[PDB]
DNA sequence: CTCAGGGAAAGTACAGA
DNA sequence: TCTGACCCCTGAG
């Protein structure tokens, strides 16, 4: 009898809110979910199917997965975790309203106080340990799921996380996303000035990925050139074959050196000479 | 008659109000004609030369009521939100360098303002006009801690429920008032005072310099309807426009606009537009034209860009 | 190295489907 | 039903 995500949260784009905005604050997409078509958090309960209940709360990113300060707010959540029964028609369950309350600076020692008084401590970990730095831009789903033992008693299967959840709030833990370019296409030796629209980027952890099979190089330019974190102006790299002889297309997308992260790919095409 | 009067009014943009916060050291309002390295400066100055002077400075809003600003000059001998000097020496001419504007918290509006219309009434050189015409019988007269009758105590804690309900904080006036030497050695002899010309915060996106900082194409064909990728600095997507500007023998009379949704301005930093036709779509050889940003409320506009226009 | 002075960023706020 | 504008770090000198 455990608990197996079969629909992780989509880690990036969406954005941790304040108490101070909208009461409803966002929900948390599924990973799957398509602009038309969209999904949410699931999870399947293996080896059982009855009645019992299902916590989620909020731990970190990092092993010692201690209470994490923000809150998990949306439908049935009270005191930072959302709570509610199981359906005993069903052994798969996703959760469609589930959204992360980021907590201000100084209220970080309220938070934890408060994760302590209410006994939200899914690995029940050390409270010596609950002091250390927290990374508030990142935090992981917790889902604590109570099913019955033979003996018809209360029983707390083993935690499982999902991917981590990062805020998006911030540039650079965002979700990469060209908005609008210049032009699309340039001759196979390069040189081609490119102006990039994009989301917010830290000018010194950005750069332009130019993909094909077989062939990988990047956009040139400065930091000086990344306008207000929100526009690039780049040359274009010198594709692979100098002479080109029909129009080949490839990927052109934002890259993230820090953490590796790339943006969905815009089609890009070389021409002749 | 003897009276007061501006030499040099304040510079009304480029200059951002500093909140607490923000910490020391960051400006000081500049003098309007500071064309240059010239550093500039406001000055008053008053003309019936009465040897010794004093003359003071308190911020004020900008409507068509005039009152007190919740804001306050820090710099110089600015002291609880108000600057004083003196005019006895050689001359009759004031200047005020170095001393900038300090932006109160929204929080803090009602209680700085209540805090400094009281003053304005337990302290002289404040008038009676600013915080409620009904108190006028109040002007300088006097000094040293009191409180004030309980009667008109609550009407100031009233003005200022009144007046913090619609105080525009992006925005400030400078209200100069002089008071000359009176019989008892006490200068409360009160001139005509002198507000400025308002002053606007340079970090109100509707009061910000206007800058092209670049464009991805700086020539076009006169028959436009082309695309062009414009960069700027912080904009307001419902208040801006790109004019195109040309300056003719009969004086410059011809312009277009970029055509453009508001949709099409990215983060407030960027605008993608398409250039406006030509006046003469049949031109022979280039036509060389200027570019320029341009608030559509208070039509103000940035440093003309060159752009080219070439024939079809 | 100080310091005017801007670029980020944290936290606040509504509105438009 | 949600989603989508309003602290320092440098570059001068």
């Amino acid at each position: 009898a455990y608990v197996e995500i079969i629909e992780q949260p989509k880690q990036r784009g969406m954005r941790f809110r304040y108490k101070c905005e909208g009461r409803s604050a966002g929900s948390i997409p599924g990973e799957r979910s398509t602009d038309t078509t969209k999904t949410h958090p699931t999870i399947k309960i293996n080896g059982y199917t009855g009645p019992g209940t299902v916590r989620i709360s909020l731990v970190t990113k990092d092993p010692p997965h201690r209470p994490h300060p923000h809150e998990l707010v949306g439908k049935d959540c009270r005191d930072g975790y959302y709570e509610a029964d199981l359906c005993p028609d069903r052994s798969i369950h996703s959760f469609q309203n589930l959204g992360i309350q980021c907590v201000k600076k100084r209220d970080l020692e309220q938070a934890i106080s408060q994760r302590i008084q209410t006994n939200n401590n899914p690995f029940h970990v050390p409270i010596e340990e609950q002091r250390g730095d927290y990374d508030l831009n990142a935090v992981r789903l917790c889902f604590q799921v109570t099913v019955r033992d033979p003996a018809g008693r209360p029983l707390l299967l083993t935690p499982v996380l999902s991917h981590p959840i990062f805020d998006n709030r911030a540039p650079n833990t965002a979700e990469l996303k060209i908005c609008r370019v210049n032009r699309n296409s340039g001759s196979c030796l390069g040189g081609d000035e490119i102006f990039l629209l994009c989301d917010k980027v830290q000018k010194e952890d950005i750069e332009v990925y130019f993909t094909g099979p077989g062939w990988e190089a990047r956009g040139s330019f400065s930091q000086a050139d990344v306008h207000r974190q929100v526009a690039i102006v780049f040359r274009t790299p010198p594709y692979a074959d100098p002479s080109l002889q029909a129009p080949v297309r490839v990927s052109m997308q934002l890259r993230r050196p820090s953490d590796r992260e790339l943006s969905e790919p815009m089609e890009f095409q070389y021409l002749p000479d | 008659g003897p009276y007061l009067q501006i030499l040099e009014q304040p510079k009304q943009r480029g200059f951002r109000f500093r909140y607490v916060c923000e910490g020391p050291s960051h400006g000081g309002l500049p003098g309007a004609s500071s064309e240059k390295n010239k550093k500039s400066y406001p000055q008053v100055k008053i003309c019936n030369y009465v040897g010794p002077a004093k003359v003071i400075v308190q911020l004020v809003t900008n409507g068509k009521n005039i009152h007190l600003h919740a804001h306050s000059l820090v710099g110089k001998h600015c002291e609880d939100g108000v600057c004083t000097v003196t005019a006895g020496p050689k001359d009759m001419v004031v200047g005020f360098a170095n001393l900038g504007i300090l932006h109160v918290t929204k929080k803090k509006v009602f209680e700085t303002l209540e805090a400094r219309m009281t003053e304005a009434c337990i302290r002289g050189y404040n008038p009676g006009l600013l915080v409620h015409s009904d108190l006028a019988y109040l002007q300088a007269e006097g000094g040293g801690d009191r409180q004030l009758t309980d009667r008109e105590k609550e009407i100031i804690r009233q003005a200022a429920v009144q007046q913090t309900k619609e105080m525009d904080l992006s925005v400030v006036r400078l209200m100069f008032t002089a008071f000359l030497p009176d019989s008892t050695g006490s200068f409360t002899r009160r001139l005509e005072p002198v507000v400025s010309d308002a002053i606007y915060d340079s970090k109100a996106p509707n009061a910000s310099n206007l800058k092209i900082v670049r464009m991805d194409r700086t020539a076009g064909c006169v028959t436009g309807g082309e695309e062009i990728y414009l960069l700027c600095d912080k904009v307001q997507k419902d208040d801006i426009q790109i004019r195109f500007y040309e300056e003719e023998e009969n004086g410059g009379v011809w312009e277009g606009f970029g055509d453009f949704s508001p949709t099409d301005v990215h983060r407030q930093f960027a605008i993608v537009f398409k250039t406006p036709k030509y006046k003469d779509v049949n031109i022979t050889k280039p036509a060389s034209v200027f570019v320029q940003l341009r608030r559509k409320s208070d039509l103000e506009t940035s440093e003309p860009k060159p752009f080219l226009y070439y024939p079809e």
